[PDB]
Protein backbone atom coordinates (compact mmCIF):
# COMPACT_ATOMS: atom_id res chain seq x y z
CA UNK A 1 0.00 0.00 0.00
CA UNK A 2 0.71 4.12 0.82
CA UNK A 3 0.90 6.02 3.64
CA UNK A 4 1.05 9.44 1.88
CA UNK A 5 0.52 12.84 3.85
CA UNK A 6 2.74 15.68 5.19
CA UNK A 7 3.86 15.06 9.35
CA UNK A 8 1.59 13.24 11.34
CA UNK A 9 -0.55 15.43 12.77
CA UNK A 10 -3.28 15.99 10.59
CA UNK A 11 -5.21 13.65 7.49
CA UNK A 12 -1.87 11.61 6.65
CA UNK A 13 -3.61 8.77 5.76
CA UNK A 14 -4.37 7.01 2.00
CA UNK A 15 -4.25 3.56 -0.03
CA UNK A 16 -4.71 0.04 1.50
CA UNK A 17 -4.72 -2.10 -1.48
CA UNK A 18 -5.18 -5.80 -0.36
CA UNK A 19 -5.11 -8.31 -3.02
CA UNK A 20 -6.90 -10.81 -2.33
CA UNK A 21 -9.90 -10.15 -4.32
CA UNK A 22 -11.33 -7.03 -2.98
CA UNK A 23 -10.52 -4.09 0.27
CA UNK A 24 -8.57 -1.10 -1.84
CA UNK A 25 -10.29 1.19 0.54
CA UNK A 26 -8.75 4.63 0.65
CA UNK A 27 -9.18 6.81 3.78
CA UNK A 28 -8.59 10.30 4.44
CA UNK A 29 -8.68 10.46 8.34
CA UNK A 30 -7.04 11.02 11.26
CA UNK A 31 -4.78 7.93 11.73
CA UNK A 32 -1.49 7.84 14.08
CA UNK A 33 1.16 5.28 12.86
CA UNK A 34 4.06 2.83 14.19
CA UNK A 35 -12.93 11.30 14.02
CA UNK A 36 -13.31 9.98 10.83
CA UNK A 37 -14.31 6.53 9.10
CA UNK A 38 -14.01 6.98 5.51
CA UNK A 39 -14.21 4.22 2.92
CA UNK A 40 -13.49 3.08 -1.02
CA UNK A 41 -14.41 -0.37 -1.95
CA UNK A 42 -13.55 -1.63 -5.46
CA UNK A 43 -11.35 -4.10 -7.37
CA UNK A 44 -7.70 -4.79 -6.35
CA UNK A 45 -5.42 -2.83 -8.55
CA UNK A 46 -2.63 -5.49 -9.05
CA UNK A 47 -3.90 -8.15 -11.35
CA UNK A 48 -1.27 -10.30 -12.86
CA UNK A 49 0.69 -13.74 -12.96
CA UNK A 50 8.11 -14.54 -17.36
CA UNK A 51 8.31 -11.47 -14.79
CA UNK A 52 5.91 -8.78 -14.72
CA UNK A 53 6.60 -4.78 -14.67
CA UNK A 54 3.77 -3.61 -12.88
CA UNK A 55 3.88 0.60 -13.05
CA UNK A 56 2.46 3.36 -11.90
CA UNK A 57 2.88 6.99 -12.82
CA UNK A 58 0.17 8.16 -10.14
CA UNK A 59 -0.34 11.85 -9.87
CA UNK A 60 -2.51 14.95 -8.57
CA UNK A 61 -3.41 18.09 -9.93
CA UNK A 62 -5.10 20.59 -7.14
CA UNK A 63 -6.36 17.65 -5.34
CA UNK A 64 -7.58 15.18 -7.99
CA UNK A 65 -5.35 12.66 -7.54
CA UNK A 66 -5.49 9.88 -10.74
CA UNK A 67 -3.51 7.10 -11.20
CA UNK A 68 -2.02 5.29 -14.31
CA UNK A 69 -2.15 1.98 -14.44
CA UNK A 70 -0.10 -0.48 -16.43
CA UNK A 71 1.22 -4.25 -16.44
CA UNK A 72 4.02 -5.30 -18.93
CA UNK A 73 5.43 -8.45 -19.00
CA UNK A 74 9.05 -9.40 -20.22
CA UNK A 75 17.64 -3.27 -14.55
CA UNK A 76 14.52 -1.74 -16.68
CA UNK A 77 14.18 -2.87 -20.06
CA UNK A 78 14.61 -1.37 -22.98
CA UNK A 79 12.00 -0.41 -25.85
CA UNK A 80 8.66 1.48 -25.25
CA UNK A 81 4.94 0.86 -23.81
CA UNK A 82 1.69 2.39 -23.07
CA UNK A 83 0.27 2.88 -19.75
CA UNK A 84 -3.49 3.73 -19.28
CA UNK A 85 -5.54 5.54 -16.62
CA UNK A 86 -7.63 3.97 -13.71
CA UNK A 87 -9.46 6.20 -11.48
CA UNK A 88 -9.87 9.72 -10.55
CA UNK A 89 -10.26 10.52 -6.56
CA UNK A 90 -10.53 13.95 -5.08
CA UNK A 91 -8.04 13.89 -2.19
CA UNK A 92 -8.31 17.27 -1.50
CA UNK A 93 -4.93 17.08 0.88
CA UNK A 94 -1.67 18.46 0.34
CA UNK A 95 0.89 15.89 -0.10
CA UNK A 96 4.99 16.36 0.83
CA UNK A 97 6.12 12.54 1.93
CA UNK A 98 5.42 8.91 0.83
CA UNK A 99 6.41 5.39 2.19
CA UNK A 100 5.39 2.41 1.07
CA UNK A 101 3.59 -0.34 2.93
CA UNK A 102 5.21 -4.11 2.79
CA UNK A 103 4.27 -7.24 4.82
CA UNK B 1 -19.91 28.58 16.63
CA UNK B 2 -18.04 30.20 13.10
CA UNK B 3 -14.63 30.07 12.58
CA UNK B 4 -11.61 31.19 10.28
CA UNK B 5 -8.24 31.09 9.89
CA UNK B 6 -5.91 34.17 10.16
CA UNK B 7 -2.01 33.13 10.02
CA UNK B 8 -0.66 30.82 7.92
CA UNK B 9 3.24 29.24 6.95
CA UNK B 10 2.20 29.33 3.18
CA UNK B 11 -0.68 29.68 0.77
CA UNK B 12 -3.52 27.44 -0.38
CA UNK B 13 -4.28 25.37 -2.81
CA UNK B 14 -7.36 25.01 -4.71
CA UNK B 15 -10.01 22.96 -3.22
CA UNK B 16 -8.12 21.79 -0.10
CA UNK B 17 -9.03 22.00 3.81
CA UNK B 18 -7.11 22.47 7.12
CA UNK B 19 -8.21 20.83 10.60
CA UNK B 20 -4.99 21.48 12.68
CA UNK B 21 -4.83 24.35 14.54
CA UNK B 22 -1.30 24.63 15.97
CA UNK B 23 -0.22 28.08 17.41
CA UNK B 24 1.33 30.66 15.15
CA UNK B 25 4.90 31.53 15.88
CA UNK B 26 5.19 35.36 14.58
CA UNK B 27 8.90 35.52 15.57
CA UNK B 28 12.32 33.69 16.15
CA UNK B 29 10.81 32.67 19.94
CA UNK B 30 9.31 29.49 19.22
CA UNK B 31 6.07 28.70 20.76
CA UNK B 32 5.70 25.06 21.78
CA UNK B 33 2.21 25.30 22.66
CA UNK B 34 2.46 28.88 24.82
CA UNK B 35 0.29 31.53 23.54
CA UNK B 36 3.03 34.42 24.50
CA UNK B 37 3.72 37.52 22.57
CA UNK B 38 4.72 36.19 19.24
CA UNK B 39 2.40 33.53 19.69
CA UNK B 40 -1.64 33.35 19.02
CA UNK B 41 -4.44 30.76 17.86
CA UNK B 42 -4.85 31.18 14.11
CA UNK B 43 -8.78 30.36 14.80
CA UNK B 44 -11.04 33.86 15.42
CA UNK B 45 -14.43 33.30 16.54
CA UNK B 46 -17.32 35.57 13.94
CA UNK B 47 -19.24 38.11 16.30
CA UNK B 48 -22.34 38.38 13.97
CA UNK B 49 -25.12 40.59 16.02
C1 LIG C 1 2.25 21.34 1.81
O1 LIG C 1 2.93 20.87 3.00
C2 LIG C 1 4.32 21.22 3.07
C3 LIG C 1 4.87 20.54 4.30
O2 LIG C 1 3.84 20.13 5.18
C4 LIG C 1 4.48 22.74 3.10
O3 LIG C 1 5.86 23.07 3.14
C5 LIG C 1 3.83 23.36 1.86
O4 LIG C 1 3.86 24.78 1.96
C6 LIG C 1 2.38 22.89 1.71
N1 LIG C 1 1.66 23.54 0.60
C7 LIG C 1 1.77 23.49 -0.76
C8 LIG C 1 2.82 22.60 -1.40
O5 LIG C 1 1.02 24.17 -1.46
C1 LIG D 1 -12.69 15.87 15.70
O1 LIG D 1 -11.97 17.07 15.31
C2 LIG D 1 -12.53 18.30 15.83
C3 LIG D 1 -11.70 19.42 15.26
O2 LIG D 1 -12.52 20.52 14.87
C4 LIG D 1 -12.51 18.26 17.35
O3 LIG D 1 -13.11 19.45 17.86
C5 LIG D 1 -13.28 17.04 17.85
O4 LIG D 1 -13.19 16.95 19.27
C6 LIG D 1 -12.71 15.76 17.23
N1 LIG D 1 -13.48 14.60 17.66
C7 LIG D 1 -12.92 13.46 18.06
C8 LIG D 1 -13.86 12.37 18.47
O5 LIG D 1 -11.70 13.31 18.10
Amino acid sequence: GWIFGTTLDSKTQSLLIVNNATNVVIKVCEFQFCNCTFEYVSQPFLMDLFKNLREFVFKNIDGYFKIYSKHTPIDLPQGFSALEPLVDLPIGINITRFQTLLA
Amino acid sequence: NYLYRLFRKSKLKPFERDISTEIYQAGNRPCNGVAGPNCYSPLQSYGFR
